[PDB]
Formats: C-alpha cells, structure tokens, sequence
C-alpha cells in the first residue's frame, strides 16, 4: 500500500514537471493548471506517504523512479549507462519494497 | 500570435464590449491585460487584466464622442505582439 | 557559488520535508505553512543555478545528499519505521541515481 | 487539553451570529476549521461552511428570528480534540 502512493507522487510530479516544460512562465493556462493540480496533488501525496514509510527511504525511492521515469518517457516521443543504471537503482528499489 | 482579432462588439457613448481570439486550449495564456486611454495622451491610459480562458472584456466609463484607443497585452511579448485598434464612441 | 546556492535549495527541501510530517496530512497549521515556505525557498534558489549549473550534477548531488540528510534528521526528529531489510538499497538506488545522471 | 476551546457568541442579530474561539496554542493552530449549523428542533439538515484555520472568528448569516439554533465547531480530523457546540436563541 505505501509503495502504491508514493510511486503515484512520482507520476504526479513527473507529469508535473512535463506540463511545466510544454507550458511557457506558467501563462498556458490549460497546462499551468495541470502543474499546480499535479503539484497540489503530489504534495497532498507526499505528506501521506511520508507518515507510513521512513522519510528517508521515501526520499531515496523517488529520486530514483523520478529520474527513471522521467527519462523513461524521454525516449517516449520527446528527446548506455542509463538503461542498466536505470535497473541499477530499480534493484535497489527491490531491497527496500515489501 | 495571440491575442488575435481584436474588435468591439457593443458600443454605448460611455462603453465599449471588446472581445478577441484566445487561441486555441493548449495556446490559452493565463491572462490578457487590456490599456485603454485617451487617443491623444492629454492624460495617462487606463489599464486592467482579464483571466485568460476569457475572450471578452467590458470597459466601462468612458465619454461620449472621444476616441480611443485600446490594447490587448498578452501576460509577455513571447506570444506576439500586442494588438491593438481605434474606435469612436 | 552557485553550488552553494544550490546548497540552500538542498536544504530547504530538506528542512521541509521534516516539516511536512509535522504538517499531519496539511491538517497543522505552522508545519502545513512551514513546508510550502521551505519549499518556495527551495524553488527560489534553484532556478537562481540552474542559469550556472547542469542538470544531472545538481539532481544526483541533491539526490545522495537529500537521502543523507534527512534519514539523519528522521533517525533524530522521529525514529525509525523500516519495512524492509537493506538500508544500503538507498546507497544503491542513489548509485543506480548517480550513474543515470552523470553517466 | 484540546482545541478548539471556549466557544462563545460575540455579537447576535435576528438573522445573523458571530461567534469565536480559543484556538489554542501555536502548535495547536490548524488550517480549517469547519462550523456547522443548524435548528435546534432538528427537523432539517445542517448547513455547513469552512473557514481557515489561521481567523478564530467566523460569522453566519441567513438565520430565522426567534428560533433556537445548535452551532458546532469541528476541526479537519477528529484528533485534536471533541467539537464545541454550543446554543442560541435569535
Ligand atoms: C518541493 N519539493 C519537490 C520535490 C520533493 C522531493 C523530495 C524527495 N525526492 C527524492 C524527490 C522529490 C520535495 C519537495
């Protein structure tokens, strides 16, 4: 279950932080919005999950999917080391989940 | 860019209802600032904001048989430049 | 300097995030206001690099060192929770961090 | 030892109460309190509207004279401390 959330905040911010790069200085609207629904979101996530799992691990856990997600969906339709160091930290994910 | 079309709608000698394209959903800027003032300059201009999913605007308190002049500002000059028109009450 | 700057996002992130288990789910006033500030302070000082600073070397060094310093605030402010068994998973989730950024 | 404490009404009018609260310690401020009201016949639901946790006043209107009304203030979980409800007559 709090592996659940927290990797739900890691899609947040990640969606978050791609809508704030289509947007411009927070003028598109439509997308403006969606990083203040996502952030609002992802931190209202983050201060849940933060209660249930050590905050350290939570913290450690997302700096890796976050990186990992966030250039997983690099090579989606936007813009080696960094696909078996993407496993690497995803093991290391393995040793501290459930 | 945007804004784009800017034309008065209504028109009473002491008001004028003014709308304009906002683009198009993922091209919405979050806000457009409106500058109306006199078309001579015997005074400074007037000026407000209007949210950007919004494509119309009132301006009220104006006097009658004076022509002005108004402009729409995107939130930065990113999106083109200002366009702006001449109208008579 | 710029790292530096960089040091003082790091930091309010990591003073924050504290405060964000005080905050009790946004319910408590002063820690809910205490980590929105910190973390607007965090926001402010980074931009202020990221115009100096590459990417991945700002991320991983605020990824090991945002694992180090508040695992160390929780095992002072709070305790310790632990639902599993390698506290090194984070030494090598942040090493799978470092070698995605930097490599 | 819980909040909020000492709800009392400031001012009344016939369609109109303002009431507030001790809203404790710093450590004991929250961010929203709710207040709830309603008849005190309980022959209707009971409005409800929030209000930020940083005010200790809220105030009501649209109220009926001469009856008699229940207020409760609640806070955003049940662990700081029972809601204070108490009564008045416009
Ligand atoms: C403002 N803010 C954004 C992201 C985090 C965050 C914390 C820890 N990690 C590893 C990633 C993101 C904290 C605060």
């Amino acid at each position: 279950n709090p592996y659940i959330y927290l990797g739900g905040a890691i899609l947040a911010e990640v969606i978050g932080t791609t809508l704030m790069k289509f947007s411009n200085g927070f003028t598109r609207l439509i997308p403006s919005m969606g990083t203040i629904i996502c952030y609002c979101a992802s931190f209202w996530l983050l201060a849940q999950t933060l209660a249930y799992i050590p905050t350290g691990i939570a913290y450690a856990i997302w700096s890796g999917v976050g990186i990992v997600l966030i250039s997983l969906l690099s090579w989606g339709f936007f813009g080696l080391p960094a696909i078996i160091g993407m496993m690497l930290i995803c093991a290391g994910v393995l040793i501290i989940n459930l | 860019s945007v804004p784009t079309k800017l034309e008065v709608v209504a028109a009473t000698p002491t008001s004028l209802l003014i709308s304009w394209d906002a683009g198009h959903w993922w091209e919405w800027v979050t806000y457009y600032r409106i500058t109306y003032g006199e078309t001579g300059g015997n005074s400074p201009v007037q000026e407000f904001t209007v949210p950007g999913y919004s494509s119309t605007a009132t301006i009220s308190g104006l006097k009658p048989g004076v022509d002005y002049t108004i402009t729409v500002y995107a939130p930065t000059s990113d999106y083109g430049s200002p366009i702006s028109i001449n109208y008579r009450t």
